[PDB]
C-alpha cells in the first residue's frame, strides 16, 4: 500500500536548481515524518532532511544546511525537497523515505522504515 | 488551561487540556575522557606535596581498575531499554573501532563518526586528563629527582580528577549503567550542545533544552570500554517523537450501591484509568500513569509503558455502554471508603457508616458527603477527609465540570450480580448476566413442565382414565 | 512487651505490643539562602589563588542558572504527596511575597511569616552567601586590579560554597524535588530547631526528636523560586498525629489440604495481612507492610496507604467465620512451599516432597516440619529452610502464643470448591459454594420423582388407556 | 554460548547458556573505624590555618552527635532481610563486648572473633582517626598557645576525616541501614581482602572478586553502635553457595484466536515466565526476571525471591499437556498487541487492527506480522514495532530456534472456554472446562424429558383418553 | 454538632480571666481541641491546642507561661486560663477542633470544625 | 535417614599423620557441601575445612592451612581429611558436618546442619 516516487532529477548545470517532488501513496502525511536522503555513487547513504508534516517543523543537516529547503502540502500529499546553489558533489540518487511519528527514532538511514524509489540529479 | 470533567455516572474523572511529549525512540551518544597512563610512581622523596600527589594518583589508579573489571500494567509487553546502548558499546569492543574515535576528536572535542553498517553517532571529548597530566605532572613523576610543584596544582589536580573519581564511583555501584544521568556524567552546557548537534527535527531540539532536568532522568549513561588511553561510555538519550497532541488523565473509584444491608451492595469500577495521547491516528495509554511526569500542561511519557489504543477508546467517558468499544471495569462487594485527588479536584467514593467530608483553611469543614460516589473541585477547597484519610488537593488553577447520571451500578440486578471479575469489562459483564439469565429461563421453563406431570394410574386389574383431577375408572362410564 | 499469637487454624499469625506512629499531615517550612549578585568577573590577574576563586565563583553562577531553569494495595485511594508543598510554592511566585520573607529575615534567622488568609509558616535562612561574597570576595574582584586573597579564603570559600552545589546538584538530578530530605538540605542542628518551632504538641516533638532520620525519609524538599538574590525551597514535614495507640501485625500464608494425589489439593489465604493501628474508634489498616518502618517497638505508618476499618476486623483472629464481619481470603491449587517470618518466629507453609527443615546456631537442625501450616518460636531457633529458599529468623526478645485449631480448609467439599476466586472472601465463596450445592440439590431432587411420571402413549390413530402400569388400547374394551 | 528456542505453540521463548551465582546464605562483617574522644577545643589564636582546623574539628564532633543518636511473585513467602545482621549488632550493644574487639584489632587491623555461642566474625579498622588527631592534632589543640600548624596538615585532616563524613552522610538519611553498600562504607581493597578470609570455598572468593560491582549491589550496610571512641557498623554479604549450574530464562507473551469479530477471541498465557537455575536436585524458579541481574552469561540472583520446584517444570517447554507437571498459565478475553523482548529475539502478539512489523537498520521494514503470536531472530533484524510502541532488540551472538506448532489456544472450545481463570494451570482448566462439561450434560438430561412424560387432562365434567400425543374426549369413541 | 465559647468579659491589665468551650456532637477522646484568637485589625492566629485522651499541651510562644489548657472528659468540656493578662492580649477567642486521623498541625489551617467566638477585651476604661 | 559416620581417630605422635574418613547415608554428596570442625577439650569449636562435593573446590582455614588436606569419593560416598605433620596443639575431637548447597551459607559452626557424633584424636 505504502509507497513512495520521486521526480524531478535531470541534468543540471553548477550554480543551477532543481526541485524534487515525493508523492506520497498508501498513507497520509500527518501521521508521519518525511525525509530526504541521498547517496552519491560509491559514497555511503546519508540524511539530508526531515520534516514534521503536521506543524511543518523542519531538519537539515550541516552539509546542505541554507543551500537546501523542504517543504510540504498535505492537501496534494506531496513531499519537496528545493535545492539551491547546486554543487557537482550534489550529484546523487535522491531518495524519499518515511516513518509514523510514532516510531520516529531519529533523522538517518537507521531511522527509517519507508523508502521511495529515488531520482538522479547530476551537476 | 486546564480543565476537567467528572462523570458521575460512572465515578471517574478526565482531566484534559495537556500536550504530549512522548519518547518514541533512542538516540545513543558516545562520551570520552582522554586517559593517562602511568604505570609506577617513581619517587623517593617525602615532600608533602609529592606524597599527596601519590596518594592521589593512586586515587587515579584505584578508579581505572575498577573500571577495567567493569491498573492494567500487566498487560505490558516487555522492552530493552538499554539496547540500543549496549549494542552501541559492544561496537566499540571491536579492533580498531576506538582507533577511529581517537583520531577524529584529535583536533576537536566533538565530531562525528559513523559506526558499522550506517548508524552515525556522535562523540564528545569533556575532559582530556592525559594532556593535563603529560603536561603538568610529568616533570614532577617520570624522575627520581622530583620537581616540587606549587599547592595550587596539588588544588588544581584534586578539582580536574574529582570527577573522573565521581563518574567511577557511580558505574561501580551501577554495575555501569546510572540513571538519572548525573551533572558529573555530563554538565549543563555538554548536554545542551548534544542535543543541539543531534539529528532531529527543531521541535524536538527546543522540548529537550526548555527542559534538560527531565531529560537526565530519561537517559542512561552506560560504562563500555577502557582501552589504549582512552575511556568511553556511551549516553543514551530519549527521543521524544511526539510533541503537542492533545493529552488526558482517567481518574477512577469504585461505584456502589447504597442499601442498607452492607452485605447487600454491589460496586464497579473502571479499569482503564491511567494516562492518555492522541498519537498517530491512535490512542497511547499508560495504565501505570506514574510512569509518566507531568509539568504543567506538558506531559513526559515513555511508550515502553502504553498500550496502542483505537481512538474509540475514549467513548468510554461519555457512553461506558458504547457499542464501539470494550470499556474495562473490575466488580466486587467491597464497598470500602476512599478519595481519588484529581488534577482540579477530588473524587470522594463513600460508603457504609464511613464520615466523609472536605475543609477549607479558614473555614473549615464545608461539605459533607452522603454515601455514593461526588465530586468536589479545588476552588475553596483545601483538603478531603475520608476515614482516617487526610487528603491534601491540588491547587492549580483551572475550571472543573459536574457531568451528572444516573450511577451505573443502578443498572444490575444483584441476584445475578458476577461479583468476582476483577480484569474484566461492560460486554463480558453482559455475558455473564445473559448466562444467569439462560437458566433461569430454562429451569423455570423445565420446573414449569415437570411440575406438570400426573402420577402413575392404580394398579389393578381394571383400567382408568382422567377426569376433575384424578384417575376415574373406565368402568364407570359403562 | 512485644507478644504474638500463631493461629493454626487460619494459617496466620498475630504480632502485638507495638505502639503507633501515623503520619496524618504535613507541615510545609520555607528554607532560604541568601544570595549574592554577581555578573561579571573583573580581573586580568593570573595569580593562582584569585585564578582559583574565578573557577569556584564560576561553578557559583552556573549552580544558580541550573536552579533558575527550574497484598489489598490495590484497594487504595490515590493522593498528591507534594500537592501541600507545591500550593505553598504557589504563594511563592506572587511579588509582594518574596520582599516580605526577605524583609522577616533581615535580623534573624528564623521567623514566621504569614501567607495568603491564615497559613503560617516558619522561615529559615541556612545560609548567607549574600554576606559572605559580598565582606570576603569583594575587595578582590570588583577591580581590575585584584588583591590576591590569602590561600584560606579560596579553601573557606570553597566549603561555603560547598553546600550550595550539592544543594543544587540533588534538584538538578530530581526535577526539583528530593526524597529522603538530606542534611544539605538541613542539618540536623537546624532539623532540630525547626520541630522544636512548630506549632505542635508536645508528644509529636519528643517522638520526633528522637526519631529525625525517619522524619527525614518522610520528608520532601521541593525546589521552588529563585528571585531578587534569595533562594527559596519548600521543606513539606511529616505530621504524625497519631501517637502510642496500640499496633499490631498479621502475618498470613497459604493453607491446604495435604492429600497424596498431586493437583487434588486445594488452598485458602487471608488476604488481609499488614499492619493494624488502633485510630479515633476505627481501626487503621495498612495492606503493603513495606510502606511502614518498624523501630523496636514503635511502628511509622503514613495513613496514604491505609484503609480505615470497623474494629470487628480483629474478629477475623478469633473466628474467621465470624457472622459480624466479612474476613477477606483467596483462594487457588497453587500448593507450593514456603514460609512467613514474623516478629517473634516464622510459619512454615511445607507442601509435597519439599523439604523443610528448622536449625540451631550450634546444634544445627533441631525441628522437622510435616505437610500443613505450622510455627515455631524464636527460642532455641536461630534459621528456618524451605526447598532451596533459606530464612533467618527475628532474633527479638518475646513470647509466643500457639492458638490450636483445625485448619479450616479441612471445612470445604473440594467437589465444589471454588478454588480460583482470587479477590474473594468468607461470604463470597460461601455463596458461590451454595450456588454449586442448590443445583446438585435440587438436580438430584428432580431426577428422583421424574420416573413417578407416566411415559407418552405411542403416536398411532388407535385410543389408549392406563392399567396396571401399562398403556392398553382402548379397543380392547369395546 | 548462548542459545535460544521459540515456541509457536504455546507463545514462548527459552533462552539458554547460563550459568548460575546465587546468594543462598549471609554473611556478617563488623567493620570499625577508631575514634578520637574530644570534648572541648582549646584555643584562643585567630590563626587562619588553625581557625579552619576547629572548624574540620567540629564535623568530626557533629559527624560524632549524629551517628550517637541513631508475575508470580506473589506466591513468594516473606523473610527479613537483614535479621542476621542486626541479630550481631544485638550481640555488639552487650557489655564488654566492644572492649574485646578493640583488643584484638590493637596490633592488626585484620583479627576475628568469635561471639556469643560460636559465631565467627571477621572484624577491620579501616581507618584510625584516633591515631591520627592524637599524634597530629594534638599537640596544635591541646594548649592554648597553639602551634600553627603546617597548610598540608589541614588538608591531610579533610582527606582522612571525609571518609568518616561520608560514611555519617549515608547513615543519617537510611536510619542505618544501607543498599548498595557504598565504597565509603568498604573501598575495594578492604572487601578483597574481606573475600580472602572469608569461610568459603576458592571458588566462591574468585567469583566474588571478580564481580565486586554485584557484590554491593547485594550487601547491606547496618549502623550499630558508637560506644567506648569505637565506631562500628556491621556489613551484611551475600554468600553464593551456587554457582555454574545451568540456567535458563522463560519468555512469554499472549497466545490469542484471530477471529474477525474482536469480541469473540479468547487468550492463554503461559504465567511460568522467569529466571530459572539447576540447584541442588531442584530447581529455583525467580518469576520476576528484574530480580536477577545479568552479567555477560553470568546471572546472580537471590533464593530469598525464588521457589523451589521439581525438575519436570522444564517438561512444559517440550509438552504443555504432559501428565507429570502442571504448568501454569492465565487466561483471558483481553486480546491486545505487545511484545517480549528475548535474549536473542523478540516475540511478537500482533491481534486486531495492530500494526506490526520488524525492520533492519539499513534496509527498513523487512517483515510484515500477520494476526497471531510469531518471533523473529536478532540476526539481520535491529527493531520491531507494534503499534504505536517501538521496541529495540538486543544484538547479542547466538543462534535461535524457532520450533513451528500449533498454537494450543486452538485446542479449546470457546463456549466451554474459562476466560476468567487468572491464577491458574493446565489442569486446573481442564478440571474446570470439566464441572463446566458437567454442567452441561446434566442440564440436558433434565431437560431431556421435558415432553415425554404426560400432562394433565383439562379440569372438566368430561372422560378424556391419550392418543397421538394429546388427550381425546372419551365421548368422541362413543 | 456544636460549640460553644464562653467566659469573655472586661478584665483589667494583670487580671485574670478564664474560657470555658462546651463540646457538643463528638467525644473528647478521639479529637484535638484547640484555642485560637483574632486581634483587632489582626490576622485570626493559633494560641493553644491539646490532647484529650493523654494531656499533652501546645503554647504559643507569646502566651507560654501565662496561659494554660485543660480538658474534662467527664464534663465534655475545654478551659483556657489566663493569667496576667495585657491589653494587646485583647482578641476575639475562638474554639476549634479536628478528629486526629486528621491532625495537620495546630493552627487555623489545621482545623475542621469553629466556634461562634468570645470578646476579651483588656483594658481599664469605663 | 541422612547419616554421617567418622573413623580414623587415633593416637598420633607430633609430626606424624592420620586420615579420617566420613561415611555418609541418607544423601548424595553432590547436592551438599561437606565440612570439618574440630573441639579441643574446653574450647569452642572450631572449622577446619569444608570442599564443594561437585567441583572439588576447597577451604582451609588459616591456622592449618598447608598442612591438612581434603578430598572427596563420589563413588564410595565419602570425604577424607588426610592431616601431616600433625601437633600436641591440634589434639581435639573431630566432627564431620554437611549442609544442603541450596541452605549453604558459609563454613563455620554456626553454618551447619548435620553433624557426625565425632572421632577423638589425640597427638
Ligand atoms: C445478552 O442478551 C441480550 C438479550 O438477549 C442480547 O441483546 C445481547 O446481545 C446478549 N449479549 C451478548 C454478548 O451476546
Ligand atoms: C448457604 O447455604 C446454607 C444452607 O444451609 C445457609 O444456611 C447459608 O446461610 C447460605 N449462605 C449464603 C451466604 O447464602
Ligand atoms: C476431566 O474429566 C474427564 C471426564 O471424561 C476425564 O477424562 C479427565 O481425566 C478429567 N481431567 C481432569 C484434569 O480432572
Amino acid at each position: 500500500q505504502v509507497q513512495l516516487q520521486e521526480s524531478g532529477g535531470g541534468l543540471v548545470q553548477p550554480g543551477g536548481s532543481l526541485r524534487l517532488s515525493c508523492a506520497a501513496s498508501g498513507f497520509t502525511l500527518d501521521y508521519y515524518y518525511i525525509g530526504w536522503f541521498r547517496q552519491a555513487p560509491g559514497k555511503e547513504r546519508e540524511g539530508v532532511s526531515c520534516i514534521s508534516s503536521s506543524h511543518g517543523s523542519t531538519y537539515y543537516a550541516d552539509s546542505v544546511k541554507g543551500r537546501f529547503t523542504i517543504s510540504r502540502d498535505n492537501a496534494k500529499n506531496t513531499v519537496y525537497l528545493q535545492m539551491n546553489s547546486l554543487k557537482p558533489e550534489d550529484t546523487a540518487v535522491y531518495y524519499c523515505a518515511t516513518v509514523a511519528v510514532a516510531h520516529f527514532r531519529g533523522c538517518g538511514v537507521d531511522g527509517m522504515d519507508y523508502w521511495g524509489k529515488g531520482t538522479q540529479v547530476t551537476v | 488551561n486546564i480543565t476537567e470533567e467528572f462523570y458521575q455516572s460512572t465515578c471517574s474523572a478526565v482531566s484534559k487540556g495537556y500536550l504530549s511529549a512522548l519518547r518514541t525512540g533512542w538516540y545513543t551518544s558516545v562520551i570520552t575522557i582522554e586517559l593517562s597512563n602511568i604505570k609506577e610512581n617513581k619517587c623517593n622523596g617525602t615532600d608533602a606535596k609529592v606524597k599527596l600527589i601519590k596518594q592521589e594518583l593512586d586515587k587515579y589508579k584505584n578508579a581505572v581498575t575498577e573500571l577495567q573489571l567493569l491498573f492494567l500494567g500487566f498487560l505490558l509487553g516487555v522492552g530493552s531499554a538499554i539496547a540500543s546502548g549496549v549494542a552501541v558499546c559492544k561496537v566499540l569492543h571491536l579492533e580498531g573501532e576506538v582507533n577511529k574515535i581517537k583520531s577524529a576528536l584529535l583536533s576537536t572535542n566533538k565530531a562525528v563518526v559513523s559506526l558499522s553498517n550506517g548508524v552515525s553517532v556522535l562523540t564528545f571529548k569533556v575532559l582530556d586528563l592525559k594532556n593535563y597530566i603529560d603536561k603538568q605532572l610529568l616533570p614532577i613523576l617520570n624522575k627520581q629527582s622530583c620537581s616540587i610543584s606549587n599547592i595550587e596544582t596539588v588544588i588544581e589536580f584534586q578539582q580536574k580528577n574529582n570527577r573522573l573519581l565521581e563518574i567511577t564511583r557511580e558505574f561501580s555501584v551501577n554495575a555501569g549503567v546510572t540513571t538519572p544521568v548525573s551533572t558529573y556524567m555530563l554538565t549543563n552546557s555538554e548536554l545542551l550542545s548534544l542535543i543541539n548537534d543531534m539529528p532531529i527535527t527543531n521541535d524536538q531540539k527546543k522540548l529537550m533544552s526548555n527542559n534538560v532536568q527531565i531529560v537526565r532522568q530519561q537517559s542512561y549513561s552506560i560504562m563500555c570500554i577502557i582501552k589504549e588511553e582512552v575511556l568511553a561510555y556511551v549516553v543514551q538519550l530519549p527521543l521524544y517523537g511526539v510533541i503537542d497532541t492533545p493529552c488526558w488523565k482517567l481518574h477512577t473509584s469504585p461505584l456502589c450501591t447504597t442499601n442498607t444491608k452492607e452485605g447487600s451492595n454491589i460496586c464497579l469500577t473502571r479499569t482503564d484509568r491511567g494516562w492518555y495521547c492522541d498519537n498517530a491516528g491512535s490512542v497511547s495509554f499508560f495504565p501505570q500513569a506514574e510512569t509518566c511526569k507531568v509539568q504543567s500542561n506538558r506531559v513526559f511519557c515513555d511508550t515502553m509503558n502504553s498500550l496502542t489504543l483505537p481512538s474509540e477508546v475514549n467513548l468510554c467517558n461519555v457512553d461506558i455502554f458504547n457499542p464501539k468499544y470494550d470499556c474495562k471495569i473490575m466488580t466486587s462487594k467491597t464497598d470500602v471508603s476512599s478519595s481519588v485527588i484529581t488534577s482540579l479536584g477530588a473524587i470522594v467514593s463513600c460508603y457504609g457508616k464511613t464520615k466523609c467530608t472536605a475543609s477549607n483553611k479558614n473555614r473549615g469543614i464545608i461539605k459533607t458527603f452522603s454515601n455514593g460516589c461526588d465530586y468536589v473541585s479545588n476552588k475553596g477547597v483545601d483538603t478531603v477527609s475520608v476515614g482516617n484519610t487526610l487528603y491534601y488537593v491540588n491547587k492549580q488553577e483551572g475550571k472543573s465540570l459536574y457531568v451528572k447520571g444516573e450511577p451505573i451500578i443502578n443498572f444490575y440486578d444483584p441476584l445475578v450480580f458476577p461479583s468476582d471479575e476483577f480484569d474484566a469489562s461492560i460486554s463480558q459483564v453482559n455475558e455473564k448476566i445473559n448466562q444467569s439469565l439462560a437458566f433461569i429461563r430454562k429451569s423455570d421453563e423445565l420446573l414449569s413442565a415437570i411440575g406438570g406431570y400426573i402420577p402413575e394410574a392404580p394398579r389393578d386389574g381394571q383400567a382408568y382414565v382422567r377426569k376433575d383431577g384424578e384417575w376415574v375408572l373406565l368402568s364407570t362410564f359403562l
